[PDB]
């Protein structure tokens, strides 16, 4: 796998946590870990897919807190 | 921006569960020849349980092409 789609695996993962309301602490830590990832391999492979994961990422995390 | 858009609609075909769109959204990013969109997408559709292993090879074969 490369690695937009080791993103899009985390992301269903995410998703998972947020529709079942896992507890926001364990949503983060999944968020924080995927937008990580995607701001190193934008750096590697810039592409605007990886911007659009790096922002659904951040954005389904500040839904998630508020 | 069609590129964007493309993705965001895939992640909330992924979000609400609907396999149909998600597999329409793969097969505009394969005729398009995105590739990372390709990618990405097919793998949610993979998790989705909409396409199969060798069915993601194939529509990333045909992004490439």
């Amino acid at each position: 796998m490369g690695a937009v789609e080791r993103l899009a695996e985390k992301a269903y993962e995410l998703l998972k946590l947020v529709k079942e309301a896992a507890p926001l602490e364990e949503v983060k830590e999944l968020a924080d870990e995927i937008i990580a990832e995607a701001e190193a391999a934008l750096a590697e492979k810039p592409s605007v897919e990886l911007k659009v994961i790096l922002e659904l990422a951040k954005e389904l995390l500040e839904e998630a807190e508020k | 921006g069609e590129v964007e858009k493309i993705v965001r609609e895939a992640a909330r075909a992924a979000r609400e569960g609907d396999k149909e769109k998600l597999k329409e959204l793969l097969a505009e990013a394969v005729a398009k020849g995105y590739v990372e969109a390709t990618k990405f997408i097919a793998e949610l559709a993979l998790k989705a349980g909409a396409i199969t292993k060798e069915e993601k090879a194939k529509y990333i074969a045909k992004a490439e092409n």
